[PDB]
């Protein structure tokens, strides 16, 4: 409905519930959050708004399971839209975050 | 109405000058500009001109005249450039900055050609200064940037320091200017370059530290975004880090936010010498930084 | 033994905390090797020596192309075993910033090979971005005057 502002809001609300452990998180970011909403710039962020985003990644997402990481990678290869290594995915997120942030302050 | 319109002699020296001023004082600055575009007089009619204007061409007239200054540029060997400049000065003074802005663009085109024609350096500075003012007045800040930048053989870098200081240090100007500059950096950041040269970068970088004086977040954020866009990110984190340290009147929640950004930026670098920020002269590790957020 | 205590346990503080403005601490480093044996110099200097060639080139201004090369090739090795020792690593970056700066300051020889030299001595985060940035502006300035 091209109500991209509110679309983001509902997805965030669902993720905040701590019943997701690390693989019902891997699925969401590659399907929705990263390709649709953070590859496109259209949002003004600031130092704190970026920080909070830093909090979510560091605490609750990353694969600790060896099978989960190897599986995410095969899936990434078949359908490419996100950096293949996930320590290069750390880098790529930070850069998009920093664009949003810069644009508010200029 | 009575003189310069029934008795316009077309491409005659006398009726061209008389008309051209008369329209100008009647506030038709567009029509005056049209007349100099029907002949650029230093070439078309050369520098021979009437006895009473000759007095103006020199300093042998002692009354009221601002057009005096326009006759003066028929003595100089950079005569095309000087002429148009004088027209720029004239328009700006009677408040018709649009038409001044037209004149100095031609004046500048003329100055660049006239570098194989002998043209004084002191002249050049003042002429280019006049151009920057017009652009600043309408706030067309993109063009201000080009003229300084490519114009290092036109000005001294110190006069340039003042101009960037003026827009950086004046609040009337600072938000609108900073935004125009940083947009252009971002476009070029993408491309593999910097929009600015390294000489320009340090002049600005210096101008923004004057602000800092007792910490203060706003001072820091301006120097932080500056560092961020020139891909000086490691150094951008050092500026963040100081906000934390320099103030002990910050809330725990304020501190925690800064640490997170400093932690994340170094951890996205994966090297052996970009895993630290410098605090003074003391090496502060990524491990020590994380412990500092954990200690909160 | 005393070579080992500045290079394997705590990088010189006369090349880290030294003030760059007048370089007063940096030349204390230099002068106290003039108080330490020079009658038997080339048997105990191999970490300390890198410091010596560095100091003569920058302090006393002995800018020779050969001198520059000798230090850079040696300093690649040197960087390659104490880029992971604490403190020492942070000092190497200072050294590199100084040498790069010093070449413009005496006239850049502007040959292919010395362009090469600048990149063969390790660079920082702002530096690699600056070079690419400046080279397009410089081209622009040339085409500027009619």
């Amino acid at each position: 409905r091209e109500d991209w502002g509110q679309a983001l809001r509902l997805l965030l609300l669902l993720i905040e519930f701590p019943y997701l452990p690390k693989h019902y998180l891997v699925l969401l970011v590659a399907k929705f959050l990263y390709p649709i909403f953070l590859l496109d710039d259209k949002k003004l962020m600031d130092e704190d708004s970026v920080a909070t985003v830093i909090e979510v990644i560091e605490t609750k997402w990353d694969d600790a399971d060896e099978k989960s990481s190897n599986l995410y990678e095969t899936i990434i290869e078949a359908d490419k839209s996100l950096p293949s290594s996930m320590a290069t995915l750390l880098k790529n997120l930070r850069k998009k975050l920093n664009f949003k942030l810069c644009q508010a302050f200029m | 109405e009575n003189v310069e319109c029934p008795f316009y002699l077309r491409h005659n020296e006398v009726q061209e000058f008389m008309f051209a001023m008369t329209l100008f004082s009647c506030g038709n600055f567009d029509q005056s500009y049209e007349i100099f575009q029907l002949h650029d007089y230093p070439e078309a009619i050369n520098d021979k001109l009437p006895t009473f204007l000759e007095d103006l061409k020199s300093e042998n007239y002692h009354g009221d005249s601002i057009w005096k200054d326009l006759l003066c540029t028929f003595t100089v060997p950079y005569r095309h450039s000087a002429f148009y400049y004088q027209l720029s000065l004239l328009f700006d003074r009677n408040n018709s900055q649009e038409f001044a802005l037209k004149c100095i663009s031609k004046s500048a085109e003329y100055s660049l050609k006239e570098i194989q024609i002998e043209e004084l350096q002191d002249f050049k500075e003042k002429q280019h200064i006049h151009y920057l003012n017009l652009l600043i007045h309408f706030r067309m800040f993109e063009e201000v940037l080009d003229v300084l930048r490519l114009g290092h053989e036109c000005l001294s870098d110190t006069v340039r320091t003042n101009f960037l200081q003026l827009l950086l240090q004046e609040d009337i100007y600072s938000r609108d200017f900073f935004s125009t500059l940083l947009r252009l950096c971002n476009a070029h950041s993408d491309n593999g370059e910097l929009y600015l040269r390294t000489v320009d970068i340090k002049i600005v970088d210096s101008i923004l530290s004057q602000n800092l004086r007792s910490g203060d977040w706003e001072c820091f954020k301006k120097l932080y975004c500056f560092r961020m866009l020139n891909k000086s990110e490691r150094a951008a984190a050092e500026v963040l880090y100081q906000y934390i340290l320099m103030q002990a009147d910050l809330d725990v929640i304020r501190k925690r936010k800064c640490y997170l950004m400093v932690i994340n930026v170094l951890s996205s670098f994966d090297s052996a010498y970009d895993q630290w920020i410098l605090n003074g002269s003391k090496v502060v590790t990524l491990t020590d930084l994380r412990d500092e957020l954990r200690g909160l | 033994l005393a070579e080992m205590a500045i290079v394997t346990s705590l990088g010189p503080r006369l090349l880290l905390s030294n003030n760059p403005v007048q370089n007063n601490e940096l030349k204390t480093l230099r002068e106290i090797l003039n108080e330490f044996p020079d009658s038997e110099r080339d048997k105990w200097s191999v970490s300390i020596n890198v410091f010596e060639v560095y100091l003569k080139l920058v302090l006393d201004n002995v800018e020779t192309q050969e001198t520059i090369d000798s230090l850079i090739s040696g300093m690649k090795i040197f960087y390659d075993q104490y880029k992971h020792c604490r403190e020492v690593a942070a000092c190497c970056n200072v050294m590199s910033q100084e040498i790069v700066s010093k070449i413009l300051e005496k006239n850049n020889p502007s040959i292919g090979d010395s362009k090469a030299k600048l990149l063969e001595l390790p660079l920082g985060q702002p530096e690699k971005a600056y070079l690419r940035g400046e080279f397009a502006q410089d081209l622009m300035k040339c085409t500027y005057k009619i």
